[PDB]
């Protein structure tokens, strides 16, 4: 069966609202356009929702709900839906879902630990392994022991039912694998994932990461850049495919929204004014200048340049942080001995006739 | 090579000076006509013995100081193995002499060489720098530096051409070349004649062509220099500038962020850093790597409060490590610049 | 095709906060329970829902969404329904409402002046004909009032089966609408947003089903409860009305809280299943904490003579009008005539025995 | 009827007062054993020719005047049409003289009766209330009111009997009946006589016996009187106080809110408002609808912290719009009724 995979989409939200607020959400729709045109042209049998939806899980606009109950019905359209919604609990959000569940089969909003069995648009027999956020508290008490001997408890449960599968078991996770760069969180060991699923699909994290290959554990990350944390991803979906037969595969689908930029400046002056007001002429995406030393006072780029979000300072040695040998040396005669051997037929030849004449001028010299 | 100290009495410019080299930029001033520019001349004809000003090796004796010897030690690492030289020089006594003596790990200097005609060879010897090479190389002249930045593409062939070797040489195998073809074309033994003067006068047009081998030279220029050139703008310019060159458009292509832009829209401190670093690239890439450079002040007449600028932008040249120490003439540029050194009339204050 | 009809709800609604909130939830989840139960019985075909399902409209409290879905289920059990959410309630409820529209045919809801074709139960196919708040001058309303009319009532036409007109406003900020605008051809208009029953007309038949509970003293005289509509083609429209037995309210009117009143409160309250009310002019005390002895005296107000007056009504009924005087023996006349079979002797006879004492008197 | 002038000069209590009834609830007061009491005396003399305290008219003359006459006028609405009447009355002169003459629209008077014997029948006429029942009818006292409220049933049908009826002369009917029957058992003929004594006789005992024609017209104040007693106990209670009757129990078994109550219980003002609307409705079912009513104050000795909060109680018999005066003996009682009318030494002040 064939599987479109989409991660934490963050509708209606605002990027950088502390120096110039922007909304996202026409890049954002348009994004999500192109990944439900490629579902669609691609017949997937299958459709996976995780992480945050919303971009704001205390108080979702209008329009954000509007837009995501919008793509969840063109998303329908193609084939079942399966949405994991994680530490998330607006307006009993989780609430709707559920009773959505309830009165249909091309979706269903998995909320607790207890496993659900779907059915594909081929009528594949799907299980799903939810491994949500939890609900209600655990207390302070309970964390430092309840906390990890629970979380182990649910994945003995997953691992149990997950035997029991018919055709297909897909995992479905909340988390911070252990050992991510760390973007309360839940830090999960990879060997603690059922081995027995033919695919875990995780969400939370903006930036892509294939975990592992078995049983494939896969992080699809956002679908537009929405910090510049993150200017050197590439965002979009995963379409993976099981079968019986054969291992799963997997490709990426590009998103391809509006890319991101840093310019890094010493001291802004006039020649670095000139540079940046350059650049930003000719991008299409969003940029924020940082520089160093002291340039102030500063021309204000943000009035002039509209595409210029953010303008910061980071330290020499931040910047060099978040940055992430001999040279050979050739004599002029070296140099002509080489070419005298590779444009002529015969080097050799003329070799030993200018040998001789650099004999003959060492001499009458000294 | 990293100079360590270099002990000079008597020298031309100087009288009695004692420098001890440090990691970063160091910055040496003084009174206009003494020490600046004197100082670094000692320092060169402490290796090799030829300097730069004079051809004869007794005209470097300080006037101020007459029928004296004029003393010069030098310490120096290069290699692993740090040396030592001192040379002495009398005009009066038409005497002079040196000797290399190499620093063990125990403290006691071996020899290498007596004579100073030794001394010379065994210093060329290390490091394949000829005292030809070496003026044009560890010392950059501002003035030279900023000019090949903003230079023509023909200007700019013929400044690698009289860096890796000397014009005279040149103009001489000339000569020498066409004279044997004279002589072959005026004169069994007449069929290697004719093999000769074919053979001989072929490999001298390959070599007089400026269309072909001059060309792949300066080829070597563009691959190596630039390919070093980058890596300076980025440690010092944080990835900021990228300099690539065309002969067609004329100079050295310069990309601010991936956009282009006139040289002479860079402010001072960014052509100093641009210009000084493509200039250590083709110094390294003709003598291999250095540890040490000297750089005096150009003082352009427009270029004076840039000079207080400038020397805030070229403070970036301490994250290379080198040994490099500026020979500025005013006080604005000396003053910026933690370590300092004056010389006043002859020694050091 | 039969249809059960239900007013609004407001559900979590929290009844006299300012005096003595009493929480209406557990009342009206039972009256709901009542309406739901008489629906399943009758097998309606049809379910309409109007007006205020939810009491608060800006904020509505976990519970109350979560006993408005419960019901909407509870509802859908018995046969498909059409909920017509006036534009007074919250936002996510009409973009909710919306996705689960597309994904069901027992359920639909209508948000926009735009007409839809549902199908019943039993099959029977009935257009509805929608007109909410208009959401997102007075004079160019008006018109753009009048204008939405025109268009339903075209739409109307193009019927098929059945055409039930829903529409939430005040029949002549509210949107005042004339009877006339009203179209005519379809087979029931369904109102909401009013708590008191009122049948406005019967053609077409127009209908305010009003609250389930007695949400306030100003309606303690009226009747709560859904009403069951009934849709034929042969024959016009028929409606009976299914009496929801929520808690009755009752309202003591006193001139003076004094020693009496005091004995009357409390002796009527402590016999009285519904909440009461007691209102008072002239100046009594001093009062004693009823509220914290009399724990279902709701309120405690003060009317003016004038306004007591108002509110009280008129029931002048066998009143201040003439009353039949009847003498001692006319009725004796009368008594012994009716109860003998012949009278008229015994009638004769004391006409004369009254002669005679009269005469042996002056 | 509704009383609108009545100007008594001379007559007993009294020496030359002037009222006029207005709309609302008028309260007359004076000091004890003048005005109070003799005023209504005054007025239900100037309708027959009788008052309730003397049987000869002629006593009715004031003991201040000797020789002397005294007249009184009275004008008063009855039927949409206004009529007036002046009686005079000498002692002395041994004469009585009275004419009813009704007031126009036109302002003039019509003649319908000269002596006084006829203004008693056209009076009678009018209305069909005979001076035994208007005695007992619109004249009130309080203290028999309050005890018909909380009196027991068969002391009720009593009540209900002499007021309907004077009971002599259904004593005397008795008496005339019982001695035709002895008649006829003393004494063709004789079945004609024994036809009239068996018919005579059946009559007698219908009428006789309590347990029916008595029991029955008992029924006709319970059904007629509480039927229009809860009607008054609405307007003037708001709904709140509604009685029945039952043997069972005492007999005007009371309610308060749907839940029965001992009259007992009731305030002061309650006792009053409901004894007197039960009271009215006996009146008015038995002399039609009336227009105007007497009640003076019984000043029961625990009733005096009462005095003030009944008068406040019963200022809603104002709403019935009807002519109610007050004949109270005590200030409290009299002071909070904005209408006042206090009568000092026979005169008004």
């Amino acid at each position: 069966m064939k599987i479109l995979h989409t991660s934490d989409w963050h509708l209606g939200v605002t990027s950088w609202t502390s120096s110039r607020p922007v909304d996202r959400r026409e890049e954002l729709k348009k994004a999500l356009d192109k990944v439900v045109e490629e579902a669609e042209k691609r017949e997937v049998d299958l459709i996976l929702l995780t992480g945050d939806l919303l971009h704001s899980r205390n108080n979702p606009s209008v329009v954000a709900l509007h837009d995501l109950l919008d793509y969840l019905k063109r998303m329908m359209r193609t084939a079942p839906v399966v949405v994991l919604p994680g530490n998330h609990d607006w307006k009993g959000l989780k609430l709707f879902g559920n009773f959505v569940t309830s009165i249909s089969s091309d979706i269903t909003f998995v909320m607790s630990f207890e496993p659900v069995d779907v059915e594909a648009k081929r009528g594949q027999k799907v299980r799903i392994l939810p491994f949500p956020y939890p609900d209600e508290s655990e207390a302070l008490r309970k964390n430092e022991g309840d906390f990890r001997f629970f979380l182990e408890s649910r994945l003995n449960k997953l691992y149990e039912e997950a035997l029991k599968k018919e055709d297909f078991a897909i995992f479905m996770g909340h988390f911070t694998v252990e050992g991510l760069a760390g973007y309360r969180e839940i830090i999960i060991n990879r060997a603690l994932i059922p081995s027995v699923v033919d695919y875990a699909a995780l969400g939370h994290i903006h930036s892509f990461r294939e975990i592992q290959k078995q049983p494939l554990t896969i992080y699809p990350g956002s679908l537009i850049r929405i910090d510049f944390g993150e200017e050197a991803d590439e965002k979009g979906a995963v379409f993976v495919e099981l079968k019986r037969g054969e291992p799963p595969r997997y490709e990426r689908i590009d998103a391809s929204p509006l890319p991101l930029k840093t310019l890094y400046y010493k001291k802004i002056d006039t020649s670095a004014l000139k540079s940046i007001r350059d650049f930003c002429r000719n991008f299409p995406g969003y940029v924020r200048v940082v520089y160093e030393e002291d340039s102030g006072i500063l021309p204000d780029l943000m009035g002039e340049i509209d595409n210029l979000v953010k303008i910061e300072r980071k330290s020499r040695r931040e910047i060099e942080e978040v940055l992430r040998e001999e040279l050979d040396k050739l004599d002029y005669f070296e140099l002509f001995k080489e070419y005298l051997k590779k444009r002529e037929e015969n080097h050799e030849k003329l070799l030993k006739i200018l040998d001789e004449l650099l004999d003959e001028v060492k001499k009458s010299e000294a | 090579m990293r100079p360590e100290r270099l002990t000079v009495r008597n020298f031309l410019g100087l009288k009695n000076v004692d420098i001890e080299f440090q990691s970063g930029i160091t910055v040496v001033e003084g009174p206009n006509g003494a020490g600046k520019s004197s100082l670094f001349e000692a320092i060169s004809f402490a290796l090799f013995g030829n300097g730069i000003r004079y051809p004869n090796s007794y005209d470097y004796v300080n006037r101020n100081a007459v029928d004296g010897t004029a003393r010069l030690v030098f310490q120096f690492e290069r290699g692993g193995k740090r040396y030592e030289i001192i040379r002495e020089i009398n005009a009066l006594q038409r005497k002079h002499n040196a000797k290399l003596s190499e620093i063990l790990e125990n403290g006691k200097k071996a020899a290498i060489a007596a004579k100073p005609t030794s001394v010379k060879q065994e210093v060329e010897k290390i490091l394949g720098i000829e005292h030809r090479t070496f003026i044009r190389t560890v010392f950059l002249p501002q003035g030279e530096i900023d000019k090949l930045l903003i230079s023509p593409p023909s200007e700019i062939t013929e400044i690698i051409s009289d860096v890796f070797q000397s014009k005279e040489t040149l103009e001489k195998l000339e000569k020498l070349l066409k004279e044997k073809m004279k002589k072959l074309e005026n004169e069994k033994k007449l069929k290697e004649m004719s093999d000769e003067y074919n053979n001989l006068d072929l490999l001298r047009k390959y070599l007089f062509d400026k269309s072909n081998f001059s060309r792949y030279f300066t080829g070597r220029v563009l691959e190596a220099v630039l390919k070093r050139t980058k890596a300076y703008l980025d440690i010092l310019t944080n990835g900021r500038f990228d300099i690539d060159f065309d002969d067609e458009k004329g100079g050295f292509i310069i990309k601010d962020w991936g956009i282009e832009r006139p040289a002479r829209g860079l402010s001072g401190g960014e052509r100093a850093l641009i210009s000084i670093s493509l200039a250590m690239s083709l110094a390294e890439v003709a003598s291999g790597r250095l540890d040490a450079f000297f750089i005096d002040e150009g003082f352009s007449s427009l270029d004076t409060e840039n000079k207080e600028k400038i020397a805030s932008v070229l403070k970036e040249l301490e994250r290379l490590n080198k040994v490099i120490v500026f020979i500025t003439h005013d006080r604005e540029f000396s003053e910026a610049f933690d370590r300092k050194l004056r010389i006043t009339g002859g020694v050091v204050v």
